[PDB]
RNA sequence: UUGUGCGCCGAUAAUGUAGCGGGGCUCAAGCACACCGCCGAAGCCGCGGCAGCCAACGUGUUGGCUGGGUAGGGGAGCGUCCUGCAUCCGGUGAAGCCGCCGAGUGAUCGAGUGGUGGAGGGUGUGGGAGUGAGAAUGCAGGCAUGAGUAGCGAUUAGGCAAGU
RNA sequence: GGGGAUAAGCUCCGUGCGUCGAGAGGGAAACAGCCCAGAUCGCCGGCUAAGGCCCCUAAGCGUGUGCUAAGUGGAAAAGGAU
RNA sequence: UCAAACUCCGUGAUAGCUGGUUCUCCCCGAAAUGCAUUUAGGUGCAGCGUCGCAUGUUUCUUGCCGGAGGUAGAGCUACUGG
RNA sequence: GGAGGGGAGUGAAAGAGUACCUGAAACCGUGCGCUUACAAUCCGUCAGAGCCCUCGACGUGUCGUGGGGUGAUGGCGUGCCU
């Protein structure tokens, strides 16, 4: 029988990704891989094993092309004519962490488990984070050559 | 110090003393069998070349002949009236791996 | 020779009802509605037994590719190496080696790296 | 209009259990030398004998 | 009009090979 | 100026983005041409079980091809009741009903056993069927959902003290 | 090919053309009739077809040379345009 | 209850019409075409299925050989027209 | 107050008490074990953590060619008949 994680088999570690000057799409897919625990060989779809991912410098993140002014982030309140949109440029100015969060949130499974994964993603606008007591391991986005 | 054994078209990871359920073999209970090997690990080293594997074989004894779980099949297609009932029990042989 | 259909008919009612225990609502009490479930229940199983083989093969690939990238080698190259190197361990045990005893898997990866061609994009 | 569907078991019992009673709050009073429990609303009357205690 | 043109278009998909039932 | 590969404008509806499935992508995750792997089904292969057609020899094994299926045609069976004949069980507890543990390729089985029960049953081989229901706005009986819900049948009106 | 306005998911014909009807499984997001392929049963083995390999989602943010600035890709005409 | 009352009887009236028809497995497996029809949502014969008997590859696929057309195309001081 | 019931008796049996042989299913409770108040569910199916019960071998609890009941979570999934 294939091995399946037991009660206490799961383990966690903390990763901090410098979001400065990283492409939004590229950074998000890297974080969405970490949070789901895809890197571990102990992966199991119905058990979360992802590692807490801290994203710092979340307001410097680079978006290519004209997407800073022509990409809208829509939201509907349910009331008739309640569809209000904010272009990415505005969404970065008011509260910048949202742009990184949504682009990660839409990368994870949408089921109940994907709601549990979100609890393990902390993203901050500034270059500093309060989680220094947990000793995050700095993480960088490379690509295995084939 | 374990080995991966080919039998019945499937490869099982066994060591000394493990008990496995493999497809039926022509060997009465209590008899001993020898099976080929797909890979052997001894401590830290690994034997993977096809030549050395052909030199080694896993010996095992046949515990008994059993049957698998009962499978009930009821094929069906709506608005037609097509029912087909049929059971199945796979015959299984269970081995105790003695030595490699 | 009038025959009362109680004995002959009650036989099939017990089978379905006993086999439909654990269902929620009406599908656990009434023979008519339980039989409607047993048509679906035994159709789902026969479809899921075939799909289980494909599903479990998949879970193994995810564990192999996760450990293969930990040793800096992509999965598709790792398999190309292993096939060329003459190693014929299937995916079930490869995923088993990757999780339980990582020392052997590193040995297997190094075998795959050696047997790979010098320039994998060559038109050979 | 009429109920379109037969309300299931879970939905029937969920609403039915809201149809309950609340037990009265009883205080102890001493009449003629014996202690009997009467609601605090009827406390004053039971001391003057206006309340019949079986 | 919008509905009709969209259905005839999605016949061009790579996996349909340029044909689809009901055009 | 000519021919070409990609583009721009023409562009334009009524619940909510809404003419990429979503996120996102030009640091292509887009397009064209070559090259390299891999994933992918109930397809093909491996190991095992069954059946149909045919062949080889044999006093039923082996081998080869085949086994989606409605209307429909053909073959073989499970279960129920009544009877010929022959046998066996039963107040030291039959039938029926409720379970446990199992069994068969299917209808299904249990002379395997616990509880309730109180008087008839099983098997082999023949005979005959009022012999198998999930549905006909099907029939009779019992009981649900709506639900502790609507109502409690005018246009007069009752109250207090005492009694049983 | 006829009728229609060379319109219809229109209608009537031909086809040792297909499929659905009477057909599961993979792909096309979902989607009888399109593409791959015809389910005797079991397996926690392997190779492929159409289709894919950044995350959801399995396998490539693959290698070489270019092109695109329009999110073209990820709807459209006469025609306009250093 | 009235464009011809009610009850019994003929009577289980008759419907080219709607509905319903109950246990299992194994093998094979269609049609929605033609002709006719007081006929078009019916039916008869033929066509396509299955079972038995008879005949055996006569069936089918490919190559080669002998055939007759009058489409696609094209042509017009070669005809009839434009 | 009665109805009804609890002791005590008859009875082989009161799981035969004139609502009375056997006493099923729908329907209605009571007790116990597991699960459920951030969640889109033709109500199953395939994986599957945890808890509870059971059968063995080995110590205090720990595994197994085990059996049961619940099932957090993931994948797939458009009732039956005409």
């Amino acid at each position: 029988p294939t091995y399946t994680p037991k009660a206490g088999d799961t383990t966690r570690s903390w990763y901090v990704i410098d979001a400065s000057d990283v492409v939004l799409g590229r950074l998000a897919s890297a974080a969405a891989t970490l949070l789901r625990g895809k890197h571990k060989p102990t992966f199991t779809p119905n058990v979360d094993g992802g590692d807490f991912v801290i994203v710092i410098n979340a307001d410097k993140i680079a978006v290519s092309g004209d997407k800073l002014t022509k990409k809208f982030a829509y939201r509907h309140s349910g009331y008739p004519g309640g569809l209000r949109k904010r272009t990415i440029g505005e969404l970065l100015e008011k509260h910048p962490t949202r742009v990184v969060e949504n682009a990660i949130i839409g990368m994870l499974p949408h089921n109940k488990l994907g709601r549990q994964i979100q609890k393990k993603l902390k993203v901050y606008a500034g270059p500093d984070h309060p989680h220094a007591a947990q000793q995050p391991i700095p993480f960088e986005i490379k690509q295995v050559a084939q | 110090t374990y080995a991966i054994v080919k039998t019945g078209g499937k490869q099982y990871k066994v060591a000394a003393g493990d008990v496995v359920k493999v497809e039926k073999l022509d060997s009465e209970p209590g008899a001993s069998v020898s099976l080929p090997v797909a890979l052997v690990v001894d401590g830290a080293n690994v034997t993977s070349k096809a030549d050395d594997l052909a030199k080694v074989a896993v010996t095992a004894e046949v515990l008994e002949h059993t049957k698998g779980p009962k499978i009930r099949i009821h094929k069906f297609k709506n608005k037609t009236g097509y029912h087909k009932r049929q059971g199945h029990r796979q015959q299984l042989t269970v081995l105790k791996v003695t030595g490699i | 020779a009038r025959v009362k259909r109680a004995l002959n008919a009650q036989k099939k009612r017990r089978t379905v009802l006993k086999a439909s225990k654990g269902y929620r609502g009406q599908r656990s009490r009434l023979y008519r509605k339980a039989k409607e479930q047993q048509l679906h229940s035994l159709t789902y199983a026969y479809r899921d037994r075939r799909a289980r083989k494909g599903e479990f093969r998949k879970l193994w690939i995810s564990r192999i590719n996760a450990a293969a990238r930990a040793n800096d080698i992509t999965y598709n190259r790792l398999i190309q190496g292993l096939k060329a190197a003459g190693v014929e361990v299937d995916r079930k045990n490869l995923a088993e080696l990757a999780v339980s005893d990582p020392a052997a898997f590193t040995a297997l990866v190094d075998v795959a790296r050696a047997a790979l061609p010098e320039d994998v994009n060559a038109p050979s | 209009a009429v109920p379109k569907r037969r309300m299931s078991r879970a939905n029937t019992r969920s609403r039915r259990a809201q149809w309950k009673a609340e037990a009265p709050g009883l205080v102890t009073v001493s009449v003629a030398g014996q202690q009997r429990k009467v609601p605090r609303r009827l406390l004053k009357a039971a001391r003057l004998g206006l309340v019949d205690l079986d | 009009a919008k509905r009709g043109r969209k259905k005839r278009d999605r016949k061009h998909s790579k996996a349909n090979h340029g044909k689809r039932p009901n055009a």
